């Protein structure tokens, strides 16, 4: 029975572990039945097992489809939501050779089905952190999915001010810091459409309450977009746009418009007398000199300040139950062990980031080389037309 | 792992401190070690990296670093940091082979260098001068083969560095390494203008060996071929002019050799646009100090160009070439060797035959 | 003749009829050529204190004149000295963009254009000092009117005509403003509406157009920048700390073992504290990646490739 293998494989020996894991392997390649796994996916929630997670995420055709379809029918299923998901967002990170398909699969209407039309801010807050893991990844979902997207950032930015009545205050700095995170990613890929977007909801007399409680501070924190003045809005979701761009390249043309090194860093975006008789209105005339001449902002860095423990609602800052003993408040233990799980997807999607920007490190390498070929080239091809003027 | 931590601990003697930690690098290479346990272990066996402490310590403790890197290995994430941490910024600067061990492990030979990317860069220079030893230049190699990328601002250096390794070593196999090193420097990354005219010059040195003449010349084609290859045909020409550089006979060979192949020899690499015209004036000053062996290689090289490029060899081109061999005829007075003799000869010989074909269009006055 | 500051403060506090009688004064020598730069100096100094007469630049013929001069003109002093001079003047008399937005506009368009070109029979210097006007223009602008001035950006730097002055002179300073929330809640007519001009003072204005603003030509703003502000105004320990705090949890898993052989909730917040420090550090070799790969452009921005391609069709006079 493959489910014998299975209690092998967590096996205290690496050898015991290895064997199962290379017999798996096997039997992948043997079945293309998707029988293997949706037992791995079923064991796996029942373990978390590590060995599991990495033969689920290494997965080619055919079981590429099997893996899709076993989470997106447990995605539905809002019983097991937060683990699939997480299973989910550990298969996207790795980036496999079908990262494309997400943009078609059943999988992804799942996800945003329940990005928009549930509750629990754990499962939301790591939904959107899905989605902005996968949104460069499948960047040509513009045109199918833009207004869909759209919506979910209204909406969990209305969240982030008004305050569901079961939800402690820790959740909604992680919610708020992950509606940020979407807020840089959506206004890098698409930055005429969610600026047409954002006047539209946000020109509303209902939504202007959200507006200036919880996105006016987001703006705060982003250039202006230069495609304001180069894109159009039919130009951003067309897909000859994406096709030049890997997905680290989408995540740094998310990164050129942000101001906020603590969730995305900027980068490759855009670039008389002894005084003159006009000089003295430079005083008045340069911007951040003439604030001062003239004759008379914190929205990732709050989740870090609420984990380092700084400011919250007092007992949500540092209540302890030490003081006169015996067990916590389950609830309590509860909350915690979200805000965990909140924050080790967080932590992830951190590692995103920087496996994205490691992997332009080294594309720009292979461009720099070039560069610098070329630039010697040029006088190089000076001298040999000087020789062959010669 | 459990309560073993008694034993591993400062409060146990160091002698069972030793016994205990080879026996957990048994289960290190073989166990599925509970979470969090490796920093654990680290913490109990940190300040067995004491001088106190003998190599012997320092020993088992890095075959504990490098057991679990082995056996845990993909787990241990950011502890992949703490440990080149620990081999980089080591509280010694004696042992070098334990220290490599542990790092072959923590990169598979230099290929997997996740979380330490960025003090990667500067690891490599405090190691090659620490040591440019052996078994480094086999992780430098695969280092610069798939992890140039880090090394960037630092390529320079290490060319400058390889340089004068390539120089200077009794050990035959550690120049066979150097080569590679410098052969993926040239084809996964690519070489300064400032580092270039010393790599020339090193190779021109480096080939002058037996053992490492073709991996030699598959490297100065590897270089010779891009785009650097003009202005390295450049500089070995100039290399030939300057009066500074006149008495160097075995760089010149290395000149005279490289140039002629590159342009007119057997494995010719078709884009240097430089014209033999123009290139010829340089082996004229070659010649400005006679010598038994490389005038050798002129004459072998010169022996390839008129036999093939019979016809290309125009009036002007062949102005030059006469005084080329007026040089060589002068020199054959006192150079006395019959290889020398009978190769020369042949060349004049193959000279009359093409006159003869009416393939020579030079002067036949002169 | 004479610069004199007390008879600058005479003129600074006139009024009527002597308040017209300056103004129409200044723009007669405006008007004539000889006496345009003597006159916009005074007129820059004049309308830098604040004068009694301000809301009265909104519609003088002067500012006519001067929008004219600034069109017209090719001494780069003159027009630098009026550049600065307008500057000055838009949160003074910022009603009158509903009269000459778009000749704001197009005095924009002109001298980024002209910060191209670069006329070499005028000093490097006074181009330099152009180039930073026409960077006070822009910030001044995107602030006081902020659709306008991004419906003119896009309508005029969209053109195939001006797409290579938009990248070399105007994009670069898209990256020192923010994105102004008036593209979120504001309109057209509503930065040309005079009752929202009036219920702003003049340094209003300008701490709104700083609130969207930030910080070679570029070196010299923020050189400039840093000078009058002097007169204005006066990783590894994060893995360090990792390492420690894991040698803890796994103490704690320790003590856990003789149980079956309050303290959950502690062991939890430091186990959280553990992945927020995972966190920090995968943010600080995000940050180095970064700063590795904006070295890396910034080396690979020289690019004279089209210089290369023309070399190239030299070489062919190997045919």
């Amino acid at each position: 029975n493959v489910g014998e293998l299975l209690a092998m494989l967590d096996s205290p020996m690496l050898g015991v572990r290895d064997d199962v894991t290379a017999v798996f392997k096997e039997n992948l390649n043997s079945d293309r039945g998707p029988m293997l796994v949706n037992t791995l996916v079923d064991y796996y929630l029942e373990t978390s097992s590590q060995p599991a997670l990495h033969i689920l995420t290494t997965l080619q055709e055919p079981h590429d489809k099997h893996l899709l379809d076993r989470i997106n029918e447990y995605v539905g299923k809002a019983a097991t939501r937060l683990s699939i998901l997480s299973l989910l967002g550990h298969v996207i990170r790795l980036q496999p050779s079908w990262k494309h398909k997400l943009s078609q699969a059943p999988l992804l209407p799942s996800l945003l089905k329940c990005l928009k039309m549930d509750t629990d801010v754990v499962v939301l807050t790591t939904g959107v952190l899905v989605l902005i893991t996968m949104l460069p990844m499948i960047p040509q979902s513009g045109k199918q999915h833009l207004l869909d997207f759209f919506d979910i950032f209204g909406r969990l930015s209305s969240w982030c001010l008004k305050k569901p009545g079961h939800v402690a205050e820790v959740y909604l700095v992680h919610l708020h810091a992950s509606v940020y995170a979407l807020f840089h990613r959506l206004y890098g890929m698409y930055p005429c459409n969610f600026v047409s977007f954002l006047r539209s909801h946000y020109s509303m007399k209902e939504n202007l309450e959200t507006f200036e409680e919880v996105v006016k501070p987001m703006m705060e924190h982003v250039r202006i977009h230069p495609e304001l003045v180069t894109g159009s809005k039919d130009h951003e979701l067309d897909p000859r746009r994406w096709k030049r761009l890997e997905t680290h390249d989408v995540v740094i043309e998310c990164a050129k418009i942000s101001l906020d090194p603590t969730e995305a860093s900027y980068e490759d975006g855009y670039s008389s007398g002894q005084p003159p008789p006009y000089d003295h209105l430079f005083e008045v005339a340069l911007p951040k000199t003439a604030h001062h001449f003239v004759i008379r902002l914190i929205q990732q860095g709050a989740d870090a300040h609420s984990k380092e423990l700084n400011k919250l609602p007092l007992p949500s800052k540092s209540v302890d139950w030490t003081h006169f003993g015996g067990s916590p408040p389950s609830d309590e233990i509860r909350t915690l062990r979200d805000q965990l799980l909140l924050l080790h997807n967080q932590l992830l999607y951190e590692r995103f980031k920087r496996q994205q920007h490691a992997l332009r490190n080294r594309r720009l390498l292979r461009k720099v080389i070039k560069a610098a070929a070329l630039e010697e080239h040029n006088a190089a091809m000076k001298d040999q037309l000087k020789l062959q003027e010669k | 792992t459990a309560e073993i931590l008694r034993e591993l601990s400062m409060e146990c003697g160091l002698n069972n401190r030793i016994r205990m930690i080879g026996q957990i690098c048994e289960v290190a290479k073989t166990k599925k070690f509970e979470e969090h346990a490796v920093e654990a272990l680290w913490k109990a066996v940190a300040d067995l990296l004491q001088p106190e402490r003998p190599l012997e310590a320092r020993h088992a403790v890095l075959a504990l670093l490098k057991a679990i890197v082995q056996g845990q290995g993909e787990r241990l994430g950011v502890l992949r940091a703490l440990f080149f941490k620990v081999i980089k910024d080591y509280p010694s600067n004696e042992d070098l082979h334990e220290r490599l061990e542990v790092f072959k492990a923590l990169t598979d030979n230099g290929r997997h260098i996740t979380y330490l990317e960025e003090e990667l860069a500067d690891f490599v220079l405090q190691w090659m001068d620490v040591g440019l030893s052996s078994e480094f230049l086999l992780v430098l190699v695969n280092l610069v083969k798939f992890n140039s990328c880090y090394l960037d601002e630092y390529i320079a250096r290490m060319v400058q560095m390889i340089c004068l390794l390539c120089v200077r070593t009794a050990s035959s196999v550690d120049i066979e390494v150097s080569l590679q090193v410098l052969d993926a420097v040239v084809c996964y990354n690519c070489l300064p203008a400032e580092s270039l005219p010393l790599f020339i010059v090193t190779l021109c040195r480096t080939i002058n060996v037996k053992e490492l003449c073709e991996p030699c010349w598959k490297l100065m084609r590897n270089l010779l071929g891009t785009h650097l290859g003009h202005s390295a045909i450049y500089n070995m020409c100039h290399l030939m002019e300057d009066r500074a550089y006149m008495e160097d006979a075995p760089l010149l060979r290395g000149a005279v050799f490289f140039v002629g192949m590159a342009l007119w020899g057997a494995h010719r690499l078709y884009s240097l646009r430089n014209s033999p015209t123009s290139v010829l004036p340089s082996f004229y000053q070659a010649m400005a100090c006679p010598n038994e062996v490389v005038s050798y290689e002129i004459v072998l090289s010169i022996t390839r160009l008129i036999k093939k490029y019979r016809k290309e060899l125009q009036v002007v081109a062949w102005d030059i070439l006469l005084n080329i061999i007026e040089r060589l005829l002068q020199q054959l007075q006192t150079l006395d060797s019959p290889e020398l003799r009978t190769i020369v000869h042949d060349l004049l010989t193959t000279v009359e035959e093409l006159c003869d074909q009416n393939e020579f269009h030079g002067s036949q006055e002169r | 003749e004479t610069s004199s500051q007390p008879a600058l403060h005479i003129l600074t506090t006139l009024q009527e009829p002597h308040d017209k009688h300056l103004l129409d004064r200044i723009n007669e020598y405006v008007g004539k050529a000889a006496t345009r730069l003597s006159i916009l100096s005074l007129l820059g100094h004049v309308i830098r204190l604040q004068p009694s007469w301000k809301h009265k630049l909104s519609q003088a013929p002067l500012l006519p004149s001067l929008l004219k001069c600034l069109k017209m003109d090719t001494d780069v002093v003159v027009l630098t000295t009026g550049v600065l001079v307008l500057i000055t003047m838009l949160p003074m008399i910022p009603q009158s963009g509903k009269q000459h937005l778009l000749d704001f506009f197009d005095i924009f368009g002109r001298l980024s254009s002209w910060c191209l070109k670069k006329p070499g029979h005028v000093a490097e210097v006074y181009l330099v000092h152009l180039h930073a006007s026409v960077y006070a223009l822009f910030h001044r602008l995107y602030g006081m009117y902020p659709c306008n001035f991004v419906s003119f950006l896009r309508s005029h730097y969209s053109m195939k005509e001006n797409l290579e002055t938009f990248e070399e002179v105007v994009k670069p300073m898209m990256e020192h403003v923010r994105i102004h929330p008036e593209l979120v809640t504001g309109s057209k007519d509503h930065e040309l509406d005079p009752r929202r001009w009036k219920r702003l003072e003049t340094h209003d204005v300008v701490i709104e157009c700083a609130k969207i603003s930030l910080d070679t030509a570029h070196h010299f703003v923020i050189r400039k920048t840093e000078e009058l502000l002097k007169k204005a105004k006066g990783p590894m320990e994060v893995l360090d700390r990792l390492i420690q705090q894991g040698a803890d949890a796994h103490s704690k898993e320790l003590n856990k073992l003789p149980l079956p052989s309050i303290r959950t909730l502690r062991d939890q917040l430091l186990l959280l504290h553990n992945q927020l420090l995972y966190e920090r550090f995968k943010r600080q070799q995000h940050a180095l990646r970064n700063r590795r790969l904006l070295r890396k452009v910034i080396k690979a921005a020289a690019l004279e490739e089209h210089n290369a391609a023309m070399k190239d069709q030299l070489k062919l006079q190997e045919k």
